[PDB]
C-alpha cells in the first residue's frame, strides 16, 4: 500500500531482499554504485527481512534487528501512517562583535503638493522597525511602519516624558 | 436603493489606501502642543491614547481648538493661559463634563453602508477604522473619501426637485463679523462652515472649521478681535437649485469640497447642501 | 528489475543538488519524463535542515511560472522523501554557453527576460533563490530558460534580514562574499546581471585563479566591457553590478530600461527621524545597560546572540502579553546603535509597542 524503500550499502555481484512480505522469496536489487535498491509497496504493519548478498545471508547492521527463539536475526519494518504523508513525516523528523547595520534601515518612507496622509510603499525589510525624533520640549515622538493585509501604516505616537 | 445595496457590500478596508500616516496623541500630551503637531503632521485629526486606560478613548479635531479658543478666550491683551498650560484629559474633562461620550469605530471587514449609517447615527465627520484582532488604528474614514469612490461607480454605472439638505435657520456671518463671535456660532450651531455675507444678502466668502487651524499655523491665535475676512486674507463655489443632484454630486468632488452653498439668481443664500446630508439621502 | 517511485521508473542521474541525487523517471505507460531529487530524512536531519526542506517544499508547491521548475509531486518514504518535478531535456544553461558560444545580443536579451520573469516571480511571493546561476538555469527543447534549484532559497520576513553567504563566489553580490546583513532580492538582481554577463560574452565578469583577487574584483565592482558589447546593455549592466546595493537596480528599473523593453513579450510581466538610539559605548557595556533596564521594568525575555534579545511584557490592563526583539547593529568604527523590532502575535499592539521601546529609551544613551 505504502512505497518503502530498501537499500543495501555495499558492493556485490549479485543481491537479493527476502522478506515476510515477499514468502521469503529472492527479490534482485538493481545497483548504482555502491548501492542496492529496490522500492516496493507495502501492507502497514509489522515485517521481517534479510539479504541475500554474494551467496551468504545478513541483516543491515544500522537497521533495527529482531533475534528470534531459533536464534534466527532478521531485520524489522514498523511501516507507519506518519511515514507516507510529507508533512507528517517532516514533522516527526525534526526528533563574536555587533553586525555592521544594513544600510536599507536607513531609508525611511516618512522624509522621503502631494497629500500629507500618503506616503511611499516601504521595503518589507524596515516594517516593525521603531525611528524616532529627538526629544524637544520634554516630548518623544515615536514612530513604526507596520503592514495590516495588502496596505502599509506608519503610525506615530505624540508621548511626553 | 441602487447605490444604497452598493455601500452594503464593500468592505471599509477596500478605501484604506496602499501607505497612510497615522497620528496618534497621548492623553497627557499638552493640548497646545497636539494642535501644532496636526498642522506640522498635516493631519485633521488624531485618536487619543490614555496609557492608564490602555485604549483609544477619542479623538482630536479642529472642533476641540474652536472649543477652547472660544470658551477661554478673554482679549489680545491676555494670554490663552488654559490652551498654553492644559493636557489633553484636563480639557477632555472640562469639555464631556456630566455630558460623557465613549469612542465610535469601525471595523475594516465591516461595511461602507455600516460606516456611512455610523457617521450620521452618532453626527461625527472623522471616523477611525480599527481592526479587532490587533486594537491598531489603521486609517481615518471621511465623507470627501466615501463619496470619492461612489463618485467613480455612479459615472461607470434637480436640487429643489429632490430638496437634500438644510434650508432653513441657517447660521452665517458677515464680513466685519470678529472670528471670536464665528466660533461661537461654530459651538452653538455645530456646523462645518459659515458662509460670509455681504451689506445685503449675497455671500462674498466662506470661513470654515478647517480655516480655523491657521491661527494654529501661523500662530496667530491670540487675537480673534479680527474679522472673518481678515482671518480668510491667508489665502467661491456656488450651486443653483435648477441643476440636477448627479451634477452637484459631480461639481463637488471635481473641486474636492466638503459643501456647496444654495445660491438664488441674485447671488443671495437661500440654503446649504453638505457631504453629510447627500450620503444620507443614499442610504 | 527496474526501480520505480509513483509509476515512474528511476534511471540516470542528471546531477547532484543541494541536498540530494536527481534522477530522471519515465513513466510505465505514457513515458513522460521527470526529475526526481532524492531527500534522505536521516541526511536531511543530520544537517539540520528539515525546516529549510518544509519550506522548500511548501513554496515549490503554489509557484506555477512558465521559467521555474514545476514540482509535481512529493512521495514520502520512511527511508527517503521524493521530489517529483518537470523534466527540461536542454539541460544546464552553463554548458550550452561552453559548447556554442556567446548568445548574440537578440538570444541573450530573450533568455535574460525569462530569467529576470522568474526571479521576480519569486520575490513577488517573498521567496528569495540564492545560489542562481548559468549552472542553476536549465533549457528545455524549445530553449525557455527554467529557474531550478531552490535548496539555498529563503523566505522574505517582515522586518528581518538574511546572514547566510550561499552561492558561488563568482556569481555572489560583494555584501555575500563581505558576509553582511541583506534584504534578499538585491543578491538575486547581482547575480542575475552576472548571467545577463554570461549570456553576452561567453565568460564570467569577475574570475580569477586567485581567490583574494577575485573577491577584490567583486568589492571593487570593475569588470571588463568587450567592445561587442552594446552601451545600452552596458549601461543595465553598470546598474545592476553596483556593490552598493542602495544604488543598485531594482526589478522595476530593469522592466523600465530601454535594452530589457525590446521585443518583450507581453506573457512575462502581469502589468529628522532616526533608527532607534546611538550610543558610543562598548558593545558589551551597552548589553550590560540594556539587560538592568529591562528587569527594572519587570519584562521577560531570552538571550539568542550576545546582541539579540527577545523581550516580554504582561501588559496591567488588557492582561496580554506584548513581545519585542532588540538588536545591536555597528555604525561607525566609533559608534553602535540599538535597533527595537515589533514580533507580531484588547487595546493596540503598535501603541503598546512604543510604549515599551519609550520606557527604556529614557534610561539610556543618544
Ligand atoms: C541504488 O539506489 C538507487 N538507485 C536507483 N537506480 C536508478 C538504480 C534509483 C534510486 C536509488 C536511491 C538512492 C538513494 C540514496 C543515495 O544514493 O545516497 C547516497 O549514498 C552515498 C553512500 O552512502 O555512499 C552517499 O555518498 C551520497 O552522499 C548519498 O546521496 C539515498 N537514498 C536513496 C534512495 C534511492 Cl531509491
Ligand atoms: N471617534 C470619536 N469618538 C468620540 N468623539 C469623537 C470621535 N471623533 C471625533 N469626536 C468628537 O466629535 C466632535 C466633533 O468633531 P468633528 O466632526 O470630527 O470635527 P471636524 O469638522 O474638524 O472634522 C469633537 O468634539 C471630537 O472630540
Ligand atoms: N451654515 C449652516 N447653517 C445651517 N445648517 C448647516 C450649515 N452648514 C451645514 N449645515 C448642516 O449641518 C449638517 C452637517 O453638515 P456639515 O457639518 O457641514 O458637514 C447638515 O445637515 C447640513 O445641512
Ligand atoms: N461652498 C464652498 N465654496 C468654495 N470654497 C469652499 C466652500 N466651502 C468651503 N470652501 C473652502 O474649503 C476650505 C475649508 O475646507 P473644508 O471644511 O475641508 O471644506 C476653505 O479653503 C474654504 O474656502
Ligand atoms: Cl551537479
Ligand atoms: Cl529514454
Ligand atoms: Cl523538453
Ligand atoms: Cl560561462
Amino acid at each position: 500500500a505504502r512505497p518503502t524503500v530498501f537499500r543495501w550499502t555495499g558492493g556485490g555481484k549479485e543481491v537479493y531482499l527476502s522478506g515476510s512480505f515477499n514468502n521469503w522469496s529472492k527479490l534482485p536489487l538493481t545497483r548504482s554504485q555502491n548501492n542496492f535498491v529496490a522500492i516496493l509497496d507495502l501492507p502497514e504493519g509489522e515485517h521481517q527481512y534479510k539479504f541475500f548478498v554474494d551467496g551468504q545471508w545478513t541483516h543491515d547492521p544500522s537497521e533495527p534487528i529482531v533475534t528470534s527463539q531459533l536464534g534466527t536475526v532478521n531485520n524489522i519494518i514498523q511501516v507507519k501512517k506518519t511515514d507516507f504523508e510529507v508533512f507528517d513525516a517532516l514533522m516527526v523528523d525534526s526528533q563574536k562583535a555587533p553586525p555592521i547595520l544594513p544600510p536599507h534601515l536607513l531609508q525611511v518612507i516618512l522624509n522621503k503638493s502631494c497629500d500629507p496622509a500618503l506616503l511611499p510603499e516601504p521595503n518589507h525589510v524596515m516594517l516593525n522597525h521603531l525611528y524616532a525624533l529627538s526629544i524637544k520640549d520634554g516630548v518623544m515622538v515615536l514612530s513604526a511602519t507596520h503592514r495590516y493585509k495588502k496596505k502599509y501604516v506608519t503610525t506615530l505616537l505624540y508621548k511626553p516624558i | 436603493s441602487v447605490y444604497t445595496t452598493f455601500m452594503k457590500s464593500h468592505r471599509c478596508y477596500d478605501l484604506i489606501p496602499t501607505s497612510s500616516k497615522l497620528v496618534v496623541f497621548d492623553t497627557s500630551l499638552q493640548v497646545k502642543k497636539a494642535f501644532f503637531a496636526l498642522v506640522t503632521n498635516g493631519v485633521r485629526a488624531a485618536p487619543l491614547w490614555d496609557s492608564k486606560k490602555q485604549s483609544f478613548v477619542g479623538m482630536l479635531t479642529i472642533t476641540d481648538f474652536i472649543n477652547i479658543l472660544h470658551r477661554y478666550y478673554k482679549s489680545a491683551l491676555v494670554q490663552i493661559y488654559e490652551l498654553e498650560e492644559h493636557k489633553i484629559e484636563t480639557w477632555r474633562e472640562v469639555y464631556l463634563q456630566d455630558s460623557f461620550k465613549p469612542l465610535v469605530c469601525i471595523s475594516p471587514n465591516a461595511s461602507l453602508f455600516d460606516a456611512v449609517s455610523s457617521l450620521i447615527r452618532n453626527k461625527i465627520h472623522r471616523l477611525p477604522v480599527i481592526d479587532p484582532e490587533s486594537g491598531n488604528t489603521l486609517y481615518i474614514l471621511t465623507h470627501k473619501r466615501i463619496l470619492k469612490f461612489l463618485k467613480l461607480f455612479i459615472t461607470e454605472f434637480s436640487l429643489e426637485e429632490l430638496q437634500i439638505g438644510t434650508y432653513a435657520n441657517i447660521a452665517m456671518v458677515r464680513t466685519t463679523t470678529p472670528v471670536y463671535v464665528a466660533l461661537g456660532i461654530f459651538v452653538q450651531h455645530r456646523v462645518s462652515a459659515l458662509p460670509v455675507v455681504d451689506e445685503k444678502g449675497r455671500v462674498v466668502d466662506i470661513y470654515s472649521k478647517f480655516d480655523v487651524i491657521n491661527l494654529a499655523a501661523e500662530k496667530t491665535y491670540n487675537n480673534l478681535d479680527v474679522s472673518v475676512t481678515k482671518a480668510l486674507q491667508h489665502r467661491v463655489l456656488k450651486c443653483y437649485l435648477h441643476e440636477t443632484l448627479e451634477a452637484i454630486i459631480n461639481r463637488l468632488v471635481e473641486a474636492e469640497v466638503h459643501r456647496l452653498v444654495v445660491v438664488d439668481e441674485h447671488d443671495v443664500v437661500k440654503g446649504i447642501v453638505s457631504l453629510s446630508d447627500i450620503l444620507q439621502a443614499l442610504v | 528489475g527496474r526501480v520505480k517511485i509513483g509509476h515512474y521508473i528511476l534511471g540516470d542521474t542528471l546531477g547532484v543538488g543541494t541536498f540530494g541525487k536527481v534522477k530522471v523517471g519515465k513513466h510505465e505507460l505514457t513515458g513522460h519524463k521527470v526529475a526526481v531529487k532524492i531527500l534522505n530524512r536521516q541526511k536531511i536531519r543530520s544537517l539540520d535542515v528539515v525546516g529549510k526542506i518544509r519550506r522548500e517544499i511548501q513554496n515549490l508547491k503554489l509557484f506555477r511560472h512558465p521559467h521555474i521548475i514545476k514540482l509535481y509531486q512529493v512521495i514520502s518514504t520512511p527511508s527517503d522523501i521524493f521530489m517529483v518535478m518537470e523534466y527540461v531535456s536542454g539541460g544546464e544553461l552553463f554548458d550550452y554557453i561552453c559548447k556554442n558560444g556567446r548568445l548574440d545580443e537578440k538570444e541573450s536579451r530573450r533568455l535574460f527576460q525569462q530569467i529576470l520573469s522568474g526571479v521576480d516571480y519569486c520575490h513577488r511571493h517573498m521567496v528569495v533563490h540564492r545560489d542562481l546561476k548559468p549552472e542553476n538555469v536549465l533549457l528545455d527543447a524549445h530553449m525557455n530558460a527554467k529557474i531550478a534549484d531552490f535548496g539555498l532559497s529563503n523566505m522574505m520576513s517582515d522586518g528581518e534580514f538574511l546572514r547566510t553567504s550561499c552561492g558561488s563566489p563568482n556569481y555572489a553580490a560583494p555584501e555575500v562574499i563581505s558576509g553582511r546583513l541583506y534584504a534578499g532580492p538585491e543578491v538575486d538582481i547581482w547575480s542575475s546581471g552576472v548571467i545577463l554577463y554570461a549570456l553576452l560574452c561567453g565568460t564570467l565578469p569577475f574570475d580569477d585563479d586567485h581567490v583574494p583577487t577575485l573577491f577584490k574584483k567583486i568589492c571593487d565592482g570593475i569588470f571588463y566591457t568587450p567592445q561587442y558589447l552594446n552601451p545600452s546593455v552596458i549601461s543595465l549592466l553598470k546598474h545592476m553590478l553596483q556593490v552598493d546595493p542602495m544604488k543598485r537596480a531594482t526589478i522595476k528599473d530593469i522592466r523600465e530600461h530601454e535594452w530589457f523593453k525590446q521585443d518583450l513579450p507581453k506573457y512575462l510581466f502581469p502589468e529628522k527621524w532616526h533608527l532607534g538610539i546611538r550610543s558610543q559605548s562598548r558593545p558589551n557595556d551597552i548589553m550590560a545597560e540594556v539587560c538592568r533596564a529591562i528587569k527594572q521594568l519587570d519584562y521577560e525575555w531570552k538571550v539568542v546572540n550576545p546582541y539579540y534579545l527577545r523581550v516580554r511584557r504582561k501588559n496591567p490592563v488588557t492582561s496580554t502579553f506584548s513581545k519585542m526583539s532588540l538588536q545591536l547593529y555597528q555604525v561607525d568604527s566609533r559608534t553602535y546603535l540599538l535597533d527595537f523590532r515589533s514580533i507580531d502575535d484588547p487595546g493596540s499592539h503598535t501603541i503598546e509597542f512604543f510604549e515599551m521601546c519609550a520606557n527604556l529609551i529614557k534610561i539610556l544613551a543618544q
